[PDB]
RNA sequence: UUGACUCAACACGGGGAAACUCACCAGGUCCAGACAUAGUAAGGAUUGACAGAUUGAGAGCUCUUUCUUGAUUCUAUGGGUGGUGGUGCAUGGCCGUUCUUAGUUGGUGGAGUGAUUUGUCUGCUUAAUUGCGAUAACGAACGAGACCUUAACCUGCUAAAUAGCUGGAUCAGCCAUUUUGGCUGAUCAUUAGCUUCUUAGAGGGACUAUUGGCAUAAAGCCAAUGGAAGUUUGAGGCAAUAACAGGUCUGUGAUGCCCUUAGAUGUUCUGGGCCGCACGCGCGCUACACUGACGGAGCCAACGAGUUAUCCUUGGCCGGAAGGUCUGGGUAAUCUUGUUAAACUCCGUCGUGCUGGGGAUAGAGCAUUGCAAUUAUUGCUCUUCAACGAGGAAUUCCUAGUAAGCGCAAGUCAUCAGCUUGCGUUGAAUACGUCCCUGCCCUUUGUACACACCGCCC
């Protein structure tokens, strides 16, 4: 089971809200941004926050959300 | 048991000069650290004069300690010598 | 100066004891220690042994 | 005299375990805030901190002389090799261990329990502390034994975040009644804390920076 | 001809890292053949006791760990600056010793 | 001496016990009944000692007996007083189960006179009250998640003669060799620079990215290349909530209450012991043979420990490796130690028969540890060298470096592992399922139960 918790949901949203503009599709970049602006405790956390932010952005490529 | 007068004296004045005894809760000791007569003896003293007060005793880890006050000191040299020793309770 | 009251020792029990214990059952003597389990147990922490795993 | 650095350790641990036992003991009502033990050669300092910091200091440094004098005996301590400094208290209602010294002291009293209980739980919170609980265990008034919590504000039941910052405090009180086991657990402020500066699950973004969209 | 030789065991790695650092700036301010730090093995030493006071429950076993950290310097530092950098790296929990023949 | 009653007792009270641990019983000292008062005494209140004696005795406890210090004691009261004397149904601290999993506590609102109810779930999914979604609920907190330790993949980011590599003063061995040498290395603080391999400070790395497919083409699921990593990367630690009338007053100068205190439920010395058996129950061990046993020989690992008076051991020599000998390395990744292990393999025998597989069991001497080993510590040289010939009904653990088998390190130790905790080597079959037997959670439903079916009742 690779459900998320509601600490990586929220702060999924609240950086793909704060830097949708300039957020790249890529996974190192998004990954960049993610540590550039959260002040994430771990790297595993990190990593997590970055993969759900970016399937995000794929989906919403695909359709508005 | 016995306790001689002469070994109680020297206890008494010795603490009256220090105030604090090592006083480890032995028996059948090699004497005493601080040169202070064979055991059986001074602990024994050490329990009737807390027996009479002015000399609480305090158990940490199995070692006996006392700490004296200005009453401590003033009857404990008034039995010793005469009024007003040289040696106080609060040097310097 | 007590004759036939205590026995000297040199080895095995009534050797070695802790500060405030001594039962000599379910007390180790490694590093020194000298100290029973439940001592070890409540002081672990301040020695210096914490349970990293 | 030189010894090992595995025995070397773990006896400067013994002796160090020994001497805050020590301090427990003796001191009862100068409000016990803890002991910072070095040893070291060239007059070694050991800090001992104290709620009651003027009945700490003596007459003519009395109590100074007491207490060095009674450790230099017990450890063959030479003259003129052992010196402790006094401090009063840090953070005196986020401090567990004479914060319920306080407590047991003031239920000894004589006071209502459960009052008594709340006006310690009003002093730590206004300390500044975040979150308190306070445990009772055994009896109070009849045969019967219950334990009662009364916690207010926060509490962590985990791993490192509930031992960082999670101070816990637990004494066996006598009174006319039985034995009762009094605990008292208290948040040290997020920034006083061992090496973390922010709990895992507290976590903020930076501003979200933008410019003119032409930029001409 | 004189070399000196300081032990830098502790078990906080902040601390003996601070020291081992300002040893080593000082060791670059005044050239001394400017040798860094040494890291040696750790020393960790693995106890196993009960949890139950008494026999009574289940057989849970406990494992304490208590390791501790080993550095060694080596200086061509003469006697005053010798003594005056042990002066100013007075540490709480640092535990240093200096060997000279 | 005992307690502990399937999960919560049968290698446990870290329990491998000669005296000490020993709390049990017999012989026998010491008062450590402090303190003060009613009170003689001070021509001795009373302690100790030499001679002979009872008593294991050198018990001056004492007895015929003298001699000193001679003012602190006792004829007695009460009371501190010690208690491993009892109460875990009085409790404190802790630990073990419920629970190796997944719920708990509020507030403001809505429903009901009230007990109470929603929030705390139609649906989907996860290990999860984990999440999406509707949603008389909204806003919260604790817990889980999250957090920390360990395990490998890699970085020339300040490193290291307490560790390895190369050059080089430094020399030995022959097939080749006088351009023709490969190699082991000897010393390596005599000397220099580097960490691939040793160490740790910081770190990077995976998030099921990446396409290929299901699921209401959300939350979520499966397979595959690359990679080290997909099971929440693995294995652990702390772990909300309340429940046990659970264990520990024999860990605890942690303690309430009952009892005793001088002819002491106080201290202490000796002998017997917790290990004493015509049995029933456990946890582990040995072989039941050729896959073994014996004998030679090549040899391949990890974690851990050690002297301030008094431990870990090397070297020459003696020996019945069971000991002892003398200089000696070690306060320590510098010495044991590179803990050259076991398992395995090359070769010969035992030839298939409870026999040379298996050492239950009995006897004679050889040493260390320990006032000293009977009721043989421990091993050793041997001989006698048996049951057992894969074990019925029942029952226990186990999903990949897993079971199984083997060995090693540490704990308790003066000596003694058949126990426990960890490590490493050799290394499989079986499933990716189910609630059918056996239990745990949720929802609906029924109840004459509510100490709650080991219930109530005729
Ligand atoms: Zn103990």
């Amino acid at each position: 089971g690779r459900v998320r918790t509601k600490t990586t949901k929220r702060a999924s949203r609240v950086v793909i809200e704060k830097y949708y503009p300039r957020l790249t599709l890529d996974f190192q970049t998004n990954k960049r941004i993610v540590d550039e602006v959260a002040i994430i405790a771990s790297k595993r956390l990190r990593n997590k926050i970055a993969g759900y932010t970016t399937h995000l952005m794929k989906r919403i490529q695909r359709g508005p959300v | 048991m016995l306790i001689p007068k002469e070994n109680r004296k020297a206890i008494h004045q010795a603490l009256f000069q220090q105030g604090v005894l090592v006083a480890k809760k032995d028996f059948n000791l090699p004497k005493h650290p601080e040169v202070g007569v064979p055991n059986l003896q001074v602990i024994k003293a050490c329990q009737s004069l807390d027996s009479r007060g002015y000399l609480k005793t305090r158990y940490n880890w199995g070692w006996f300690y006392y700490t004296l006050t200005n009453e401590g000191v003033e009857y404990l040299r008034e039995y010793l010598h005469l009024p007003a020793e040289v040696v106080p309770a609060t040097h310097k | 100066e007590n004759v036939w009251f205590s026995h000297p020792r040199k080895y095995g029990k009534g050797s070695r004891q802790c500060a405030h214990t001594g039962r000599r059952l379910g007390l180790i003597r490694k590093y020194g220690l000298n100290i029973s389990r439940q001592s070890f147990r409540e002081y672990a922490n301040d020695i210096g042994f914490v349970k990293y795993r | 005299f030189t010894i090992s650095k595995k025995r070397k350790f773990v006896a400067d641990g013994v002796f160090y375990a020994e001497l805050n036992e020590f301090f427990t003991r003796e001191l009862s009502e100068e409000g016990y805030s803890g002991c910072e033990v070095r040893v070291t050669p060239s007059r070694s300092e050991i800090i001992i901190r104290a709620t009651h910091t003027q009945d700490v200091l003596g007459e003519k440094g009395r109590r100074i002389r007491e207490l060095t004098a009674l450790v230099q005996k017990r450890f063959k301590f030479a003259e003129n090799t052992v010196e402790l400094y006094a401090e009063k208290v840090q953070n005196r209602g986020l401090c567990a261990v004479a914060q319920c010294e306080s407590l047991r002291y003031k239920l000894l009293a004589g006071l209502a329990v459960r009052r008594a209980a709340y006006g310690v739980l009003r002093y730590v919170m206004e300390a500044g502390a975040k979150g308190c609980e306070v445990v009772i265990s055994g009896k109070l008034r009849a045969a019967r034994a219950k334990s009662m919590k009364f916690a207010d504000g926060f509490m962590i039941h985990s791993g490192q975040p509930a031992v960082d910052f999670i101070d816990s405090a637990t004494r066996h009180v006598l009174l006319r009644q039985g034995v009762l086991g009094v605990k008292v657990k208290i948040m040290l402020p997020e920034p006083k804390t061992r090496q973390k500066k922010s709990l895992p699950d507290i976590v903020v973004v930076l501003d979200p920076k933008e410019e003119e969209p032409i930029t001409k | 001809v004189h070399r000196i030789r300081i032990t830098l065991t502790s078990r906080n790695v902040r601390n003996l890292e601070k020291v081992c650092s300002d040893l080593v700036n000082r060791a670059k301010d005044k050239q001394l053949r400017v040798k860094g730090p040494v890291r040696l093995p750790t020393k960790i030493l693995k106890i196993t006791t009960r949890k139950t006071p008494n026999g009574e429950g289940s057989k849970t076993w406990e494992t304490y760990e208590m390791r501790i950290h080993k550095r060694l310097i080596d200086l061509h530092s003469p006697s005053e600056i010798v003594k005056q950098i042990t002066s100013i790296h007075i540490e709480p929990g640092v535990e240093v010793e200096v060997t000279i023949a």
